[PDB]
């Protein structure tokens, strides 16, 4: 499961579909309960379970971030202002940055900034 | 107001008569709502421009740069006179009603999609052609109507003079 | 079938095509010029009676081939039965009053019949009643019972009367018709309900609101007025800043707009006159209920596409984000019949089938799939998703129409529109009465330079005082202002309701400013002469 | 001791010229300070409340909030006194000093840094140093310094105008007009968590401070982990949606010599209890021992129980108008002993007191 979690996270942003992602996290949540209590008491399971909660709870902001109005310039602005880091130009212009890089952005904490940026994205 | 205002009005190009003097008194006295200057003759816009000098900005509803030149003029107190009052666009509707959202250091008005400041000395005037055309009830209500049409139904005053 | 218009020389080509189909059993293919014979295809038409506006009498050469069936409104006794079932279903909630389920239905039907008989289209274009009004009354009674406290029989009767006032008598104009409705309601209660415990039944003494508490119950007038005052101060401080005087009529209009915006699918048109408060009241009431205001903005002549995208954004916010929008459609926001068609088809079922088509339809269905999955309400077929979409739009989008003097051609056209008429709570607020003008002026003349002018209180005949009896200058000045307003409106213009008082408020504001300035000048003159006299005394 | 339900009738009623906006008790003397909607700050003695001891018109506009801190300098060079910091709608934050030996107000500073109306003000002392916080409608929370008067830090926690604020150590929680809470480390201006779930603007926000003399209590005591080291576990926030919600603050990844970093693993508040029963907007909140006292616009005051979550007593029709403020002496602090009084300044130009 943990390998499945990591491979889902490393998936590039251009190849993830919001409905597909939601179904995949539903499958992950279903598979999580089948683990024994001994696995439950060990910390990596708790960490990945919290990651699954992240992906289930940030569904709305992920959907709003998957709208076609957003552009590579807009993602550059998001990563420079909210992430405080710049992605390489070749990887940025292809919108293939890993979903882990989006999770690095707190999303829940910076949801208002994301919403205003996507509002400007729609208005363009 | 005193006779200084009377001679200032007359020297700008107004007629020497009770009707036009009273209408100018109505237009000038207090500005809590925009005035609607209505007269078939176009000589009154020249009078308004002469009163305020070269700071007057001329603008019309029909031309394209309408909103941009509004956002320019209003923020640093340029008196604006609208050429046509018969037509109207409800974009400027926010400005007509005193709906500025005050703050501790500024007052702002919403035009289109821009929160543009207003200097506070800004004056807005509306000029109209012959009263044959109609005006929407919004304009007729909010805006202070005033007739500068050539004398009619009175005649006795001019011949009396 | 009678809707299509005639040609220059009469006759409708579509109706003649239908006559060809019914009589000759076929038609001519226009580009191939060949005769086609239709087999076992039936033609069924549905039309309103020709006396309705917009209906054109068809040629008898067409109606000669069809059996005309008149499916009128159901009887005057079938309604009694149907609403006896409806009231039984309602009173399942309160079985202690099960014995009164029949008199309530009888009184409702008698109310409907009397309203139909008294107020007719010959007086106002918008006096048109149907069993839809009775269904609305039943549903309103159910909503107030369901979200209310433990009802008592007097409370039940008063609630039913309040619902009757909101469904039927809101559309009435003037005061004579409202008094007629009040006496009719008294007569109905006396005739069909032997219980006699109601107090005053008028619209100003039936105040039901879920604002002051968690239950839809009757509220005290003074408590509600104070609550509205302290909420409206906050509204002005936070939202738009225009100072507005609180008066009794505005409280009733606030209650009406509140109960309309709380409906499952509730739209209202405020057909009054300009500078009354129709828009600001809607904004305030939506602010109380937490609805997002969307006011469409157009230029001199905006194409239909701009209105379409405004509607699409509002619909998306209502459904995919449960924003609970309160769309305010002013008359100036409508300038072509396409806008009216879009509004009436939006109010028709719940929404616009047209705004979602093609790629946008695919994106909308994907978003609906993901949203329904997020709420854990998975639906595997397109029909279920579209039904959920329609339900969300119905229970989240409230459209309010702000209409000035209905004598305008566009106002009359949109009032007379069938869909908007039937699907909206028509609320005639009209122009300010003497009491409302008196209250507004009294709260606007509250300035201290109103004093210092010795007032010779006159005998002043009570028949021409309007406001409270005169004991101070404030009464004199308010009476003078209101009397001049009435004289000016009855002299300059001829007609009924040309425009609500907008000159009155400007006159009061200018009066206050001028009095303050002139008295400041007088005070400084008094100070100058007094100090000069004091210095001369010192000399 | 802490468990004290005030009598169903107020002990003494204080009449003021206009509506009361914020009432603050005196930490040592029995003096009630009352602010008004006309900016006139009033000081009232509890035993002699007929005439105010001293009234001072500092702000032209209405006072929006008041906070009171008794200085506790550890050096004998300076003498302890009282600091009264008042916000107002005139973009001013006036700081006074209560001259106990003369019973008069001595203004010290006239802080002004906000670009629009300031709503709430909180003042606290940290190792001979006194700091003043102030959230305003310009969406900015400014951390002032009392001795100097220069804003140590300014940050924007919300895109809509912040209304309430509460400090505890180096962290600020601020409820805003956009119906969200946000815990912010004010020395660095770094956000840590966001609390969503209210459907109307948030009126008042308070931390639930840790208490230990009580045997056991649902919320005031920590939940083991490193929350005890952290110092805070829960927070309570009234809102215009006529409900009071008690949240649990997610615990960030603290690091030595580094400002706390918002934990991506958990960065959302989690509602644990939702008190319902008020008939209108809840205006103010105070916590004493186990009982959560709240005042609302329904002209009533309620005393919820933190453990069960149920209302115990209701002071219905306490005021003829709304109830704008409610004050109780803090009990987590050491120098300030909990003293059994309760004051409810209202909109009816009156300020009930619940002495015993
Ligand atoms: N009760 C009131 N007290 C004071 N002014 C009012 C009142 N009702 C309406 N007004 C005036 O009406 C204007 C707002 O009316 P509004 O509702 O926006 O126009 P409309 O009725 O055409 O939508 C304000 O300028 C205000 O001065």
């Amino acid at each position: 499961l943990w390998e499945d979690v990591q491979r889902t996270f490393e998936t590039p942003w251009c190849r993830v579909d919001v409905l597909l992602l939601q179904s995949d996290l539903a499958n992950f949540l279903r598979r999580a309960d089948e683990l024994p209590r001994a696995v439950k008491q060990f910390e990596m399971y708790k960490s990945l379970f919290s990651q699954v909660n992240m992906l289930t709870s940030v569904n709305k902001i992920l959907v709003e971030l998957k709208d076609g109005a957003l552009k590579p310039r807009h993602w550059n602005m998001i990563f420079r202002d909210i992430g405080k880091r710049q992605i390489q130009k070749n990887l940025l212009d292809k919108l293939e940055f890993s979903l882990k890089d989006v999770m690095v952005l707190n999303l829940t904490l910076n949801e208002i900034l994301l919403t205003k940026i996507i509002e400007r994205a729609q208005k363009e | 107001v005193t006779l200084d205002e009377k001679m200032k009005w007359l020297e700008c190009g107004l007629d020497k008569n009770d009707y036009f003097l009273e209408n100018m008194s109505i237009v000038m006295n207090s500005q809590d709502a925009v005035p609607f200057l209505l007269d078939p003759s176009s000589h009154m816009i020249t009078v308004i421009s002469n009163y305020y000098g070269n700071k007057t900005v001329l603008l019309s509803f029909l031309e394209e740069g309408f909103v941009k030149r509004l956002e320019n003029a209003i923020r640093f107190g340029s008196v604006v006179i609208i050429q046509d009052g018969e037509f109207f666009d409800p974009i400027i509707s926010r400005l007509i009603s005193r709906e500025f959202n005050h703050a501790g250091n500024r007052v702002t008005v919403e035009i289109g999609d821009h929160e543009v400041d207003v200097s506070g000395d800004f004056k807005l005037f509306i000029h109209s052609c012959d009263p044959s055309g109609d005006i929407p009830i919004f304009l007729r209500s909010r805006v202070r109507l005033v007739h500068f049409v050539t004398n009619k139904e009175s005649i006795e005053t001019r011949i009396f003079d | 079938i009678n809707l299509p218009k005639l040609d220059k020389y009469g006759s409708q080509n579509v109706v003649l095509f239908l006559r060809q189909l019914m009589e000759k059993q076929g038609f001519w293919k226009t580009p191939e010029n060949k005769w086609v014979t239709i087999e076992r295809i039936h033609i069924v038409g549905a039309c309103n009676p020709p006396t309705d506006p917009g209906r054109i009498p068809m040629s008898e050469r067409f109606t000669r081939h069809a059996a005309i069936l008149y499916l009128g409104y159901p009887s005057g006794k079938s309604l009694s039965q149907i609403y006896e079932i409806y009231y039984k279903a309602i009173f399942k909630l309160v079985p202690e009053f099960r014995s009164y389920t029949e008199p309530f239905a009888r009184a409702s039907v008698h109310l409907y019949n009397e309203c139909k008989a008294r107020y007719s289209t010959g007086l106002q274009s918008h006096y048109l009643f149907s069993p839809r009004e009775l269904t609305r009354l039943v549903r309103g009674v159910y909503t107030a019972i369901n979200t209310g406290p433990r009802q008592t029989l007097r409370s039940l009767i008063r609630l039913w009367a309040y619902e009757a006032w909101r469904i039927f008598a809101d559309r009435l104009v003037g005061v004579k018709e409202k008094n007629s409705f009040e006496q009719l309601l008294y007569e109905t209660v006396d005739k069909y309900l032997p219980n006699q415990d109601l107090g005053n039944i008028s619209s100003t003494s039936l105040l039901f609101s879920g604002l002051l508490s968690l239950d839809f119950k009757e509220v005290n007038k003074t408590d509600l007025v104070n609550f509205i005052e302290e909420r409206f101060k906050t509204f002005c401080d936070e939202e738009l800043e225009v100072p507005m005087v609180i008066h009794e009529s505005m409280v009733d209009h606030i209650l009406r707009i509140d109960r309309a915006l709380k409906q499952v699918q509730g739209h209202m048109m405020l057909i009054g006159a300009s500078r009354t408060g129709k828009t600001i009241l809607t904004r305030f009431v939506a602010w109380l209920n937490g609805l997002k205001i969307v006011q469409p903005k157009i230029h001199r002549h905006s194409n239909l596409s701009d209105f379409d995208m405004i509607l699409k954004k509002a619909i998306s916010d209502c459904s995919l984000k449960e924003s609970r929008t309160c769309l305010i459609i002013d008359e100036s926001n409508i300038l072509e019949t396409a806008f009216l068609e879009r509004m009436n088809t939006l109010l028709a079922n719940a929404d616009i089938p047209d705004l979602f088509q093609g790629e946008e339809y695919d994106k909308l269905l994907n978003n609906l799939r993901n949203k329904t999955r997020s709420l854990g309400l998975l639906l595997d077929t397109e029909q279920e998703l579209y039904d959920w979409f329609v339900g969300e739009i119905a229970k989240n989008l409230h459209v309010v129409f702000t209409i000035c003097d209905p004598t305008n051609n566009k106002s009359s056209a949109m009032i007379s529109s069938p869909a908007l008429f039937n699907r909206c709570i028509i609320n005639w607020m009209g122009d300010w009465d003497t009491k409302t003008m008196s209250q507004v002026a009294n709260n606007m003349v509250d300035v201290i330079p109103m004093e210092f002018t010795d007032f010779i209180v006159p005998e002043v005949n009570k028949e021409l005082v309007f406001t409270e009896p005169i004991q101070t200058i404030r009464d004199a000045v308010v009476n003078i202002l209101i009397h001049f307003d009435r004289n000016f409106y009855q002299k300059m213009k001829v007609g009924v309701n040309p425009r609500s008082p907008g000159y009155f408020i400007d006159g009061l504001r200018a009066l206050v400013k001028l009095v303050t300035a002139k008295y400041q000048d007088l005070q400084e003159n008094q100070r100058f002469v007094n100090v000069g006299l004091e210095k001369l005394n010192e000399s | 001791v802490l468990k004290w339900i005030p009598r169903n009738l107020p002990s003494c009623l204080i009449n003021v010229e206009s509506s009361v906006t914020s009432v603050k008790l005196h930490p040592n003397l029995p003096i009630v300070f009352v602010a008004t909607d006309h900016g006139k700050l009033y000081a009232f003695d509890l035993f002699n409340y007929t005439i105010p001891l001293a009234s001072l018109q500092s702000h032209t506009k209405a006072i929006t909030s008041m906070d009171v801190l008794f200085t506790n300098y550890t050096n004998s060079s300076k003498k302890n006194y009282l600091v009264i910091v008042t916000a107002s709608k005139d973009l001013q934050i006036h700081v006074f000093k209560w001259v106990s030996e003369e019973c008069k107000f001595q203004q010290i500073r006239s802080l002004l840094g906000h670009e629009h109306i300031v709503s709430a003000v909180k003042i606290w002392q940290k190792n001979n140093d006194v700091h003043i916080a102030s959230c305003s409608r310009d969406q900015t929370v400014k951390i002032w310094d009392f001795h100097n008067g220069w804003s140590l830090k300014t940050f924007q926690p919300h895109s809509q105008w912040v209304r309430s604020i509460d400090v505890l150590g180096d962290y600020i929680i601020s409820g805003s007009h956009d119906t969200t809470l946000r815990l912010t480390h004010w020395p660095s201006g770094n956000g840590l968590s966001v609390g969503t779930g209210h459907e109307f603007p948030i009126e008042k926000v308070k931390f639930i401070h840790f208490i230990e003399d009580s045997p056991e209590i649902r919320f005031r005591t920590p939940s083991t982990d490193r929350y005890k080291n952290w110092g805070m576990q829960y927070c309570v926030s009234a809102s215009r949606d006529r409900t009071i919600k008690i949240w649990e603050i997610p615990l960030p990844t603290l690091m030595a010599h580094r400002a706390p970093i918002p934990n991506p693993t958990d960065s959302n508040f989690r509602c644990v209890l939702t008190l319902k029963g008020h008939l209108s907007w809840v205006r103010d909140i105070s916590i004493r021992g186990q009982y959560l006292f709240s005042c609302a616009d329904d002209k009533s005051v309620r005393c919820w129980d933190l453990n069960t979550g149920q209302c115990l007593h209701v002071w219905e029709k306490l005021h003829t108008g709304f109830v704008n403020c409610l004050d109780l002496d803090v009990d987590f602090d050491s120098n300030v002993t909990p003293r059994q009084m309760m004051v409810t300044g209202g909109l009816d130009c009156k300020s009930n007191v619940f002495m015993r």
